[PDB]
């Protein structure tokens, strides 16, 4: 239930192919980029840095909260149906 | 035990037939009418009480058929079954003895009403007597600590107990007699040894503090 | 314009003046002994009227909430807004030395119900649910036959008291849970529900049982209602001090010499009164250990500090210790306080619900450590731990029950800290 | 006809019946004044 | 308009009237430690981590279930205040049986990640503990109940949400316990999401159980095809391979919550 970690935007790529290794069995990987997450405190510095070095990108809208209209009194009622069986 | 699960015995389970009976499908009619429409969900904490007055213990199988004719749902009804105290969910004597040891009743002495009774009976505070009569468990009171020791007899509280008194009531009872419940001595509920402070002179009557069109 | 002359209060001022149920306990006796005369008038004439005789009298909360009667029945008068207003009268009485009302309602059920149809008034309301506790059967029944002649002349019910006012009262029984005695825990019991107390708001005025305004309200204040509104409330406030006044059903009871049910004027030094209302403590004050007069949720006072205290509401809690329903215990040297604890601490633990977690898992914690107290396998740390234990207990708890747990303990801790000290001491020093 | 100190009155505290709540509500169920309606009949209806 | 301005902790704004106390925190920023409260779902006021002390009283307002009034001052980092989370989290984390290596919830814990922040560096308890009955239901979801904190959010996103009647608080006190009394095996089509609805490992994924932890995975998010909804969906790779499926929030498509048959 933490919230302190959607506050800031990341660059991170596309994942390539992660094949077995022959011996023991390590995830052997030649995608050097892949282990690339980067920080961002906003979008526009986000995208900033995707055109300053020109790089196929795409965009997402931050995931905003909606208004819980939370009213404890409400689980309790006499000709509403919000009434709650068990606390 | 005071294992609040059920582990599907095999009496006691779904099995179990259960019919409450004409006069009391009309009470529990009465129950249901003395709460308000769109909540007689209320009428779990009485009814189950008949169920278990009707069949001594409170069983399961009850519970089940309480939850459709109540239109509620089962878990809810176990809540009731499960926290209300006495609620008997696992079968029970026929004198459900309650045995007051909270501390004013402790502190009158009813540590020897306690093992006196546990030791006559020689079954342990717990389970029931071979002959089903007397179960004790030791509860906190019954709502009588201006009294002297008191012990929950069955359905009925006998008051004003004495470390002797207490063993002669229950004897009485294990040979069938069944003595009046309350205290056992002239006290009527609780009143002084020495004298009666209180309703000592007659009552007020009518016609006081007559304030205009009172 | 002042009344020195605190105690010696007689029968006739009693509100109970039947306690002991001896003549005629029911109502065909209590329209004898007053009440059912003149009532639907009283009622008719006004519902601030009615808030007006009970705040001229000035009862508080005597059934451990310490709140005027005049307050908890003035925020109801709100107009009918659709949904049923209703009363509820506290009857669980479970508390360890709460008997009082257990011995009315077998023997003074009258103004109960009589106090409900014309408090009712007071919030223009049209039903109630007293809660009568389930070990008192008995008790409801009482009320049962009082209720019913009160419904056939038309006393409780429509036309309540002869006043065309529809008010009534439905009697239902209880299943001997103390916590259900929570002015919060009270509302799911009523309404077929795992008694774990609520929250406020919503308020008794706002949504209560079944979602709608409903007074809860203890034993007393509908039980005083017909004595201190006909009768009048400057004739009950005459009695007692300031705010506290008048007189109070005092539960004199645990280990002393006659303990009984005695409606003395309250606001009096609490020396002479159980000296004289139990013939004084069995073995004398001086083998006295600690009376506590305010029952289970309140703090236990030396001997010494019982000698010099008054019992009202303000002057108890002065001594740190609370009066709560007067539910006056005594026990004295022979006995040890850490049992006399001990088992308080079980009672609760064996009362909480559960629902908020510092009663849960805090009033387990109260008993285990104070089991080791018992015999004394702790230290003078751990007393400090179990006061600094019963500290976070204090007040974080949705209901009062935490906090009512930590006034008898807390007490303890300032008190017998000695007691305490050579409890645990004694253990390891003759173990070895 | 006075008052008497010296009678358990409420002899009802000794003796009783299994049933006594219940067989004396159904006797009040004669007034028991109709109930609000809350217009639906449950919580889930 | 009838927005009522409050100054919490200073910083004054405004805010509907019957908003509780939470949402007037979090409007600043302020994460208000909370278990038994999840955001689309009924208000408990359990679990007493939310007290915080408000101004000008003598006791620690319960924040979860109590309305803001016409200006206050949220005290979040007072003395009082924290008093209060301290002395309430190490209640909760008292009964709390000793199986944080073996419980899966590590990691992804609640009841850890706050005892970092809001916790003591030390413990005072000399007692033991009480040990519960594992219920046993599903073939798809695990309960260890002596990790249980009794939240009871498993009970009302079951009867609110699913609309289903499942489970329970069968017990009184330190004994009660969460679950079904009589046996059964609770199958909702959403089923599987009270996994993550529980704070702590009482509720674990049977098939993912025992395989991976968080900081191996490497989260990559994508939407369910099972069903026609498309509901966003978060993936768990930890090597090559993917472990299980959280239930991304969007509200429109999905809210939070994935039925059984996509996770
Ligand atoms: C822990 C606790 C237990 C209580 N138990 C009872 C009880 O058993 N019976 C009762 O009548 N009131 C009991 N009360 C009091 C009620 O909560 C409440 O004060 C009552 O309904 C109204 O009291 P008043 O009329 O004196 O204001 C209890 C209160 C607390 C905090
Ligand atoms: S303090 Fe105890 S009785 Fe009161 S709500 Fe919390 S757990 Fe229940
Ligand atoms: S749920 Fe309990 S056992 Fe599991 S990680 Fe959290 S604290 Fe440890
Ligand atoms: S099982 Fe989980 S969700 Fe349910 S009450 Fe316990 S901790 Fe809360
Ligand atoms: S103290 Fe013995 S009855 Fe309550
Ligand atoms: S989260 Fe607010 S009380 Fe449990
Ligand atoms: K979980």
């Amino acid at each position: 239930s933490g919230v302190n970690n959607t506050k800031k935007w990341k660059m991170e790529f596309d994942t390539r192919e992660r094949w077995e290794n022959p011996l023991m069995g390590w995830s052997s990987t030649a995608d050097p980029l892949s282990n690339l997450v980067l920080t961002f405190s906003t979008k526009e510095d986000a995208v900033a840095f995707a055109e300053k070095n020109g790089w196929s990108f795409d965009v997402e809208e931050r995931k905003v909260p909606k208004p819980k209209s939370k009213s404890y009194g409400a689980n309790f009622s006499w000709n509403k149906r919000t009434r709650v069986s068990t606390k | 035990g005071a294992l609040f699960v059920h582990r599907d015995t095999p009496e006691n389970n779904p099995d179990t037939p259960f019919d409450f009976t004409p006069e009391n499908y009309k009470r529990i009619e009465a129950i249901v009418k003395n709460y308000p429409e769109g909540h007689k969900a209320a009428a779990v904490l009485p009814v189950l009480d008949l169920a278990q007055r009707q069949n001594g213990w409170l069983p399961i199988s009850a519970m089940n058929k309480v939850a459709e004719i109540l239109q509620v749902p089962p878990m809810r009804v176990y809540e009731v079954a499960t926290f209300y105290t006495m609620y008997n969910r696992k079968p029970v004597g026929k004198y459900h003895i309650q045995v007051c040891t909270t501390t004013p009743c402790m502190l009158r002495n009813s540590d020897s009403i306690l093992e006196a009774i546990q030791k006559k009976l020689g079954i342990k505070v717990g389970e029931t007597t071979p002959d089903k009569l007397f179960t004790l468990i030791e509860v906190e009171c019954l709502g009588a600590c201006v009294n002297a020791p008191m012990v929950q007899i069955n359905d009925n509280y006998y008051e004003d107990l004495t470390p002797k008194d207490i063993e002669e009531i229950i004897d009485e009872l294990k040979a069938g007699k069944i003595p009046k419940p309350g205290p056992r001595s002239g006290r009527f509920s609780c009143e002084p040894a020495g004298g009666l402070t209180s309703l000592t002179e007659p009552p007020k009557g009518p016609g006081f503090g007559v304030q205009a069109g009172l | 314009p002042k009344k020195t002359s605190f105690g010696s209060l007689k029968d006739e001022d009693r509100i109970f003046t039947n306690l002991y149920g001896r003549h005629d306990w029911r109502l065909k006796g209590a329209q004898s002994r007053g009440d059912w005369y003149k009532t639907k008038e009283i009622l008719l004439k006004g519902p601030d009227w009615i808030l007006g005789e009970v705040k001229t009298s000035g009862l508080r909360g005597r059934g451990g909430a310490g709140f005027p009667t005049g307050l908890k029945w003035s925020f109801m008068n709100k107009p009918s807004d659709g949904r049923p207003k209703y009363l509820v009268v506290n009857a669980d009485e479970g508390e360890p030395g709460t008997c009082k009302d257990r011995e009315i309602i077998r023997h003074d059920p009258h103004k109960l119900v009589e106090g409900c149809l014309v408090g009712g008034r007071a919030m223009g309301a049209r039903a109630a649910y007293i809660y009568i506790r389930g070990e008192f059967y008995n008790e409801a029944s009482n009320l049962q036959v009082a209720i019913r002649e009160a419904y056939e002349a038309g006393l409780i019910g429509k036309n309540a008291c002869g006043s065309g006012y529809d008010f009534d009262v439905f009697v239902v029984r209880g299943a001997g849970a103390y916590i259900c005695g929570e002015e919060t825990a009270l509302i799911e019991s009523i309404e077929g529900k795992q008694g774990k107390p609520r929250l406020k708001p919503p308020f008794p005025a706002d949504v209560g049982v079944f979602g709608c305004p409903t007074t809860v309200a203890n034993v007393e204040t509908v039980a005083v209602s017909p004595t201190i509104c006909r009768r009048g409330g400057a004739w009950f406030a005459s009695f007692g001090r300031e705010r506290n006044s008048g007189t109070k059903l005092f539960n004199i009871s645990g280990h002393v010499n006659h303990p009984c049910t005695v409606e003395e004027e309250m606001s009096v030094p609490l020396k002479e009164l159980i000296e004289k209302h139990a013939g004084g403590v069995i073995g004398g004050w001086d083998n006295l250990l600690a009376v506590i007069p305010g029952g289970s949720s309140t703090p236990l006072i030396p001997k010494s500090v019982c000698e010099t205290v008054l019992m009202d509401f303000d002057a108890l809690v002065q001594a740190q210790t609370g009066l709560g329903t007067a539910a006056v215990i005594v026990m004295d040297r022979s006995t040890d306080i850490v049992k006399a604890i001990a088992r308080l601490i079980e009672f609760y633990k064996h009362e909480s619900c559960g629902q908020c977690t510092p009663c849960r898992e805090g009033v387990d914690w109260m008993n285990k450590v104070m089991a080791r107290f018992v015999k004394g396998d702790a230290r003078p740390a751990e007393i400090d731990s179990l006061w600094e234990i019963s500290k976070q207990i204090e007040g974080h708890t949705i209901c009062a029950l935490g906090d009512g747990a930590a006034w008898p303990v807390q007490g303890l801790i300032r008190h017998f800290r000695p007691e305490l000290e050579e409890r645990m001491q004694q253990f390891a020093l003759q173990h070895q | 006809e006075p008052f008497d100190n010296s009678t358990y009155r409420n002899l009802q505290h000794h003796e009783y019946s299994t049933y006594t709540f219940l067989d004396l509500n159904v006797e009040l169920s004669k007034f028991r004044m109709p109930q609000p309606s809350s217009g639906r009949q449950s919580p889930r209806h | 308009s009838n927005l009522i301005e409050v100054f919490v902790d200073g910083q004054s704004v405004m805010v509907e009237p019957g908003t509780t106390v939470l949402q007037a925190c979090e409007k600043v920023g302020m994460q208000i430690p909370r278990f038994c409260y999840h955001e689309r779902l009924s208000v408990a006021g359990n679990c007493r981590m939310c007290l915080v002390e408000i101004e000008k009283a003598p006791k620690v307002v319960a924040a979860c279930a109590m309305p803001v009034m016409k200006g206050w001052n949220i005290l979040t980092n007072s003395e009082k205040s924290k008093k209060a989370r301290e002395g309430v989290m190490e209640f909760l984390l008292a009964n709390h049986p000793l199986d944080c290596p073996i419980c899966d919830q590590g990691g992804e814990c609640d009841l850890q990640d706050q005892s970092m922040m809001f916790g003591s560096d030390r413990s005072r308890f000399l007692e033991g503990k009480r040990a519960v009955e594992d219920k046993n239901i599903g073939p798809l979801v695990k309960t260890i109940m002596t990790r249980c904190i009794q939240c009871t959010r498993c009970i009302r996103f079951a009867s609110e949400i699913a609309g289903v009647d499942d489970l329970g608080t069968t017990g009184r006190g330190n004994d009660m316990q969460v679950g079904t009394y009589i046996e059964k095996m609770f199958m909702s089509e959403l089923s599987g999401n009270i996994i993550d609805i529980c704070p702590v490992g009482a509720l674990t994924s049977k098939p993912y159980a025992f395989t991976a932890r968080p900081w191996e995975t490497r989260k990559t998010e994508s939407i369910d095809v099972m069903d026609a909804v498309g509901s966003n969906i978060v993936v768990s790779t930890r090597t090559g391979e993917v472990m299980r499926i959280l239930p991304r929030m969007h509200e429109d498509i999905n809210e939070e919550w994935i039925s059984d048959k996509t996770r």
